[PDB]
């Protein structure tokens, strides 16, 4: 036991290490809904008058 | 055609920064990649520029004297977003320090950040303003956003400087020598500043943890929110409106005597998700939500002082007609006391866009918003406290012979702490 | 891109170097063999603040193993993280200095420093942006407590701008340890007042308090001390080796924890620590590692920081924390033991927040604190240096190799100096 | 070596 | 018909010979083993390779190129290379040995006896030419080839050709990067012998253009392949008039008659914008306004001399692509209301502005972005006197102790030629700071 | 007409005058045999040149001294020619920092002959200015010879303006130690005799060096050369054409309110390294507020402890008097800038045509404007404080005192210039309050 025990600091010396830092945890990719909240023949056809 | 250039400079002013053009692609409908979704307009004009092809770099300047967070933002997802050279990094920080902001290290970073604002400013036809973010708290804030604005005074000439400060609290510090950077960033960027919107983080941390019900917050809904408050203020370059107030004006709409740039600010439809549709939100009850002490920006009591003048930025389906009658009575309460020299002490500007709710964030989508901006009497309180605390430890030598080491003349904190007393003295003279 | 260099001297400062040169290259991903077996970018991000690139894959740290003897030096190339070490940065004599500062600083000790000072040279001239130096030694030794202030002065002579930290390892206060300790502990400390911009004093009977108490270990381990030195420095240096909320680096450390120039004793603490039974009985929570950390029974350089005031108090956390929590927490602590802190500077707390924690942990916490606490320190080793001063005892080695009576009297009264000083600005007031 | 310790010092005391 | 003949000499010559031959041929559609490629049917004919190559008849198009070196390894290289079969083997004019960094082993020596073939060979590429325009003349003053044969050249083509062209493209020494110690000597000699031959030197520092690549390009590494891609992007800007339309002209001559006011000052200053790489290209707008003002900038130059020490007497602006004479002269006008650029007093229209259609053609395997417009800067500044005047103290360092003298006496140098450049180069300093005052 | 006499005693006033005369010379171009370049209505030399005969204009100055060598460097240098032999006066022993020394003995024995020489020049001089008295208050020669020439030329000349340019000793870089002596003997005994005194110490042109001309080994020489563009800043207006023109006459009674306080403060701006000139065309507005900062002062006494009496701004280039108006109106409504309350106007402008004439081999650049500005502020009391201080503590178990005894002064002198410089610092707080 001359170079140490092991765990001592923490249990687990596994599970890798991790990677996601506050900045890239929360501004991540804004993400929009598309629950079709205006209505297909309406669309359809306001894109057809305008063109 | 109103352009306005943002300065981002220290780490909270990035990590604000980084929140803000969030905020700003969202509300202009743009990609991460600065892109355009298909089609299906100018007011993306105040903030981005377009290329040419389609893409649209912003009108900002993101510089630091230490590494890893302007490194976070290259590699972050807003990482094509931003041009190359305006993501100005450097190698030794000033480690809280206004003598290594101002005098050492910042002497060779700011001739390179200075030739990006020309380059900035070329690329424009009808520059409004420079809103430079910043914090009172130490190193890149208080003092290379102090060299700075005292070069960009030198070089530009009545061009709008308006400053966002994160001003430090009464009890909460994250520093030892932030009343020595405060004092003496005050003493030079009050003659060089037009409008300093100084917030602190234990009344936002205070405003997250009572009204949006956040018990664990952190830096990135404070930053969030301080971005909803600087897009209600520019919304009315980029945004047509009942009343539109630019910058050019508002100083002249806010501040009476030239020394007094010192608002406090308010935003008060901040409720959860949660709670939110419950309400029934209107005009008079945030009209009468900004004018709450509990909802400032500020750690100081709006009621121990007096108003000055005030400025409301309406924003949604708002009509003027609930706006001045509610201000009628807000002006007929005793709590709201006003000063005697200003009997019309409002001004308001309505704005059509309604505001854009943070995929992520914690606000709710309302339909209406308000953001107050007072010139009150209550910041000297501040003032006196700051100067309470840098007298308390400059009258044994505290923490001095790091600036002088790095070079300043002693004589510098002296002058500053002549400078904040007469800032307090200005400050009771129009009080009374 | 800021660069530390490491400077392990003496048999403790090799034995120590050995174990923090494990604790950040499992914290960087890099195996004994030199090669990268990280997953994360953020390890390789700011690997150049402690790693040299060779060629390949290969990462060589950038330590420089100075020693007057073979032994240790044979240890470390002989244990685990020994092949790592370049064969170019292990200067050794073949004399040893004998646990004489004289021997270390006025004999052989002052002629392997040209060949220290060339490779010190070569390793902060390869670099691009040197934020400075980082020396592992202990104060009741021979080269690390003689060669190894020397170096120091060297290096301060050369680089009068850079950062210049020294972990040193103090004598106990109980037991006898060395013979001439206190000797080379105030011939160590007179020349660690006016060249060194931060001290850290570790005391080996307060980490075997520690080891034995909290950890509750049989056997205390040298291992076992040299991993809480590491780990403690670790916690140091993580804001400049990773991103996070708050940074603070080391010269904002010092600038925010030295008032006064000459006051620059540290008293450094890491506090996730608990036994190693009971690690999942126990929550991590913020204000519980506060709690853990503001203890003087946690401290690592024994003088009971209850019998005296703190000047200044640096936290550094690494998690995925909230700030309003750090925030109220430290004002709470600063709120109840008000009597423990200096009036006359108000808030005496620095706050660094690094997102990463180290591999294992989910939240650390390390403390670092100037108090007057630490006079107590250097009253008792002036009290043993008077004590055999005023009876001539073992000052013949030091007159045989070179030093005598009057530089003792010298490095006598700077103690007494400073512990003066210490005690003026506990009992100052305010007005 | 008092005199002398009591000469040199900054801060002399006892 | 429009015709211009292209001269390499010595290594570095050869190898900007490499650099822009390769970029005609993609500009003209030109494969690289010298014929045009099938499927290639066009009306008009697509005859605008004439300024560089001639077809042969059969689909070959042999270039106009006088590929010349006294050391076999480059020009080997070059004939060993991709463009083996595309350069007639009669073309590339090699030595037995090199005047080993010597003018007086170049002017004096083994470089006089090719000098025959040399002639013969420019004689047989001008009497195929019919509309002969210029002699573009690549080489260094680093010594050697590049300076004591091209100056003997030049002599000859003086008396042999008349009031043609010669158009110099040099390698200027850099102030602080050196690559030979005798650059001093070489220089101020064939400076002073090709002073009164010469019609335009445009001259290139190194060094220029090492930290224009580290910083606009922002690659760490780049090398002589870069700065030859370079220079050949500065050499198309300049002949893209002969070959393409474009709503304003500028041809050679009357490029050199709005350039230069007096038949000694005729050392320009070139420039090239935007030099800017893809991932910043994507970010930026790279206007006519941008454009114009990256030309004045006093670290964008090619020759390591700030134009704040002096004063402009002559500019010439050649843009390529879809650019407009409307906003060339609002970037004229906001060129002449900015203070730090300052004009000299007897010339108040000291612009001569070009425009040209063609985008500029990017190579495939370069650094350089795909631009839809640029424009090439080619000044005439008085602050080119601090380059002579580093020189000259350079040479009088050199030549007080008579160091290195006794290898030019031995190969046939007059010792007085030494004073009698000396001398010349005086009177040109003279020169430029009369006319600057 | 309006002559001037330079008159340059002790070791640095020498060297002072070699720079000086070296900066006149190159201004009024005349080789240092003394002739012209052979003529490329000009008689501007008049101001300090006497035209002798067939172009031999010979300067009108006195080298005097009581030590050699040190005027033997212009006897066998290069202006070996240009200087008339009598006036180039020395001696045999040094006074050896000692004021008694130099006053009541060996200096005895040169002050008749000097005053012969004085009086010579001033009988060439038709209608003297005043003398230019140019020393150390570091001690011997420059201390004792030159008090007792200023005693001599009171009593002979009558009011004969007699501006005296004196090297106060600098704080803490300093090289003599008898220098609290002999600087509280010289100004007890000049107090009355002088007219107004420009003290510039040595450790803040160090400072000025260091800082502005961006390099780190300055001796001597450019300190003196720094002197020699001061006294050509005053003394252009004479001998120059300008908008404003201020003689040696009216200087005085600009800037001296009382008949005690004459201590101004020589300023310069700017200052300027020769490496470094291109980047910027320095401003009116900018050298005037260079002027006004409080680290481009050369003696080492910061003036925001102190309110101003009166300013003298000496603009010589390229100046506009709108330039001047905006900038001393920025100046006057700067708060760190405050003047005293009985003097409400407190300027003096005086604009000159011709450029600061640039030295080859110096320091400084060729620059298009310049200004001296010479304020007489209350801040340097301060300075007579910590000179009072040095002299009390140093006096207190009577250092160094038997010296002066044995040289022929006896007790009673040294309490009498304490209680004199203490009754002016009493003057300098009664004006002040
Ligand atoms: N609201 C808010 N404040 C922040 C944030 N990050 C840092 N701060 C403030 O910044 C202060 C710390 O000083 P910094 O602004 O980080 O110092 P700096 O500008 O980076 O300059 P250096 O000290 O040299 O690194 C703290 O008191 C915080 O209040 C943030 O993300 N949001
Ligand atoms: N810009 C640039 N310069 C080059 C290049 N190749 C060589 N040089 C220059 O050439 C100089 C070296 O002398 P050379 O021109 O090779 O000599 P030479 O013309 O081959 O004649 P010899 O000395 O007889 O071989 C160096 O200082 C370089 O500046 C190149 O590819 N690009
Ligand atoms: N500005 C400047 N000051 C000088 C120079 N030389 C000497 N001094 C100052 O003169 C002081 C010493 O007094 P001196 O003037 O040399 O003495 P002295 O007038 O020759 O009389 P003695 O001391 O008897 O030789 C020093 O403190 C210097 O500050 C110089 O060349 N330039
Ligand atoms: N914490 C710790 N202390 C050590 C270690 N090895 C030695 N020491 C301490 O160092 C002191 C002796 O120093 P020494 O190794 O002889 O110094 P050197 O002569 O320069 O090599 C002893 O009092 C030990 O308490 C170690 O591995 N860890
Ligand atoms: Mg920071
Ligand atoms: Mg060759
Ligand atoms: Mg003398």
């Amino acid at each position: 036991y001359k170079d140490g025990h092991k765990g001592i600091l923490t249990r687990e010396l596994d599970t890798a290490v991790e990677k996601e830092s506050n900045s890239m945890g929360s501004y991540q990719r804004p993400a929009q809904c598309g629950v079709r909240t205006v209505g297909r023949k309406k669309e359809l056809m306001e894109r057809a008058l305008y063109a | 055609m109103r352009e306005c250039i943002s300065i981002h400079v220290g780490q909270a002013g990035v990590q604000i920064g980084n929140a803000c053009w969030e905020l700003y692609c969202l509300e202009h409908g743009i990609q991460p990649d600065g892109q355009m979704p298909s089609d299906k307009d100018d007011s993306f004009n105040t903030f981005f520029s377009e290329t040419g092809a389609g893409k649209h770099v912003p009108r900002a300047v993101f510089v630091d004297l230490e590494p890893t967070v302007v490194d976070e933002v290259r590699t972050g997802t807003y990482r094509q977003l931003f041009h190359p050279e305006q993501l100005i990094t450097g190698k030794e920080d000033a480690a809280n320090n206004y003598a290594r902001g101002h005098y050492t290290i910042g002497k060779e970073i700011v001739d390179l950040v200075l030739d990006r604002i020309r380059k900035l400013a070329d690329q424009c036809t009808g520059l409004q303003g420079f809103l430079i973010f910043h914090s009172f708290g130490g190193g890149t804030g208080s003092g290379f956003a102090s060299l700075l604005m005292e070069r960009l005074s030198v070089d530009y000439g009545k061009k709008s400087k308006l400053e966002f400060a994160i001003y430090p609290a009464p009890q909460i510090s994250t520093a030892v020598v932030e009343p020595y950077n405060t004092i003496l960033t005050t003493h030079t960027t009050l003659e060089h500043s037009d409008c300093a919107f100084m917030v602190d983080n234990e009344a936002i941390y205070d405003i997250c943890r009572r009204n949006l019900d956040i018990e664990r917050p952190t830096y990135t809904n404070l930053n969030r929110l301080i971005a909803q408050i600087v897009s209600s203020i520019t919304a009315s370059l980029r945004f047509d409106g009942a009343l539109n107030v630019d910058l050019t004006e508002f100083q002249t709409n806010l501040v009476p005597y030239p020394r007094i740039h010192f608002p406090l600010a308010t935003y008060a439809p901040v409720i959860s998700a949660e709670k939110a549709y419950h309400e029934q939100l209107s005009v008079a009850e945030i009209t009468n939500a900004c004018f709450e002490p509990a909802n400032q920006m500020v750690k100081c009591d709006p009621r121990h002082g007096k108003y000055m003048a005030c400025c409301m930025l309406y924003r949604g389906d708002v009509v003027p007609k609930d706006v001045n009658a509610a201000i009628a009575t807000i002006k007929t309460k005793r709590t709201i006391q006003f000063v005697d020299w200003c009997p019309t002490g409002f001004k308001v500007g309505i704005n059509y866009q309604p505001p854009t709710v943070v995929p992520g964030g914690d606000l709710a989508k309302v339909q209406r918003a308000v953001c107050m901006l007072s010139n009150t009497t209550a910041i000297a309180e501040a003032w006196a406290r700051l100067d309470h605390k840098f007298d308390l430890m400059y009258a044994k030598r505290a923490f001095v012979h790091w600036y002088v080491g790095e070079g300043m003349e002693e004589g510098e904190f002296s002058e500053a702490r002549e400078d904040l007393a007469a800032l307090e003295k200005d400050y009771e003279e129009v009080g009374v | 891109m800021r660069e530390i260099v490491h400077m392990q001297a003496g048999q403790c400062g090799n034995q120590i170097g050995a174990k923090f040169w494990e604790v950040i290259s499992d914290e960087h991903g890099i195996d004994p063999t030199g090669t990268y077996h990280g997953d994360s970018d953020l390890q390789l991000e700011r690997i150049n603040v402690y790693y040299n690139e060779a060629t390949g894959g290969k990462y060589v740290p950038r330590a420089v193993l100075v020693d007057l003897e073979p032994g240790t030096m044979d240890s470390v190339r002989s244990g685990p993280f020994g092949q790592i070490f370049r064969p170019d940065n292990f200067v050794f004599g073949q004399s040893g200095a004998g646990n004489n500062w004289a021997k270390g600083h006025y004999t052989e000790g002052a002629e392997l420093v040209d060949s220290v000072l060339d490779v010190v040279r070569k390793e902060a001239e390869s670099c691009d942006c040197l934020q400075g130096f980082q020396l592992t030694h202990s104060l009741g030794g021979g080269t690390g407590s003689g060669m190894g202030t020397l170096l120091i002065s060297k290096i301060r002579e050369e680089y009068p701008d850079r950062i210049m930290n020294t972990f040193s390892v103090v004598p106990s206060p109980k037991v006898s340890d060395t013979v001439v300790e206190p000797y080379n502990a105030t011939l160590s400390v007179h020349q660690l007042v006016e060249n060194t911009d931060e001290t850290y004093c570790i005391d080996n009977e307060a980490l075997y308090d520690i080891c034995f108490r909290t950890l509750k270990l049989t056997t205390p381990t040298y291992g076992d001390l040299n991993h809480l030195v590491s780990a403690t420095m670790s916690g140091v240096t993580t804001c400049l080796r990773f991103p996070g909320q708050l940074n603070a680096d080391l010269r904002k450390l010092a600038v925010n924890m030295v008032p006064f120039p000459r006051l620059h004793f540290f008293m450094p603490g890491f506090a996730p620590l608990t036994s190693r039974g009971s690690q999942q009985y126990r929550a991590l929570t913020v204000p519980e590692l506060t709690q853990q950390m503001f203890d003087a029974k946690n401290m690592m350089a024994a003088c009971d920081p209850r019998h005296g005031r703190y000047l200044t108090v640096a936290a550094i956390f690494r998690g995925r924390m909230s700030m309003k929590e750090v925030d109220e927490q430290m004002l709470n602590v600063q709120n109840k033991n008000s009597s423990y802190f200096v009036e006359w500077i108000p808030n005496n707390v620095k706050t660094a927040v690094c997102d990463i924690p180290p591999r294992g942990l989910k939240m650390s916490a390390t403390f670092i604190g100037n108090s007057t606490a630490i006079q107590e320190l250097f009253k008792r080793i002036s009290e043993q240096f008077t004590a055999m001063f005023r009876r001539k005892a073992f000052l013949h080695w030091y007159t045989g190799e070179g030093m005598d009576e009057m530089e003792f009297t010298e490095a006598e009264s700077n103690m007494n100096d400073l512990v003066s000083e210490y005690q003026q600005y506990q009992d100052a007031t305010a007005e | 070596n008092l005199m002398y310790l009591k000469n040199i010092a900054k801060y002399p005391q006892w």
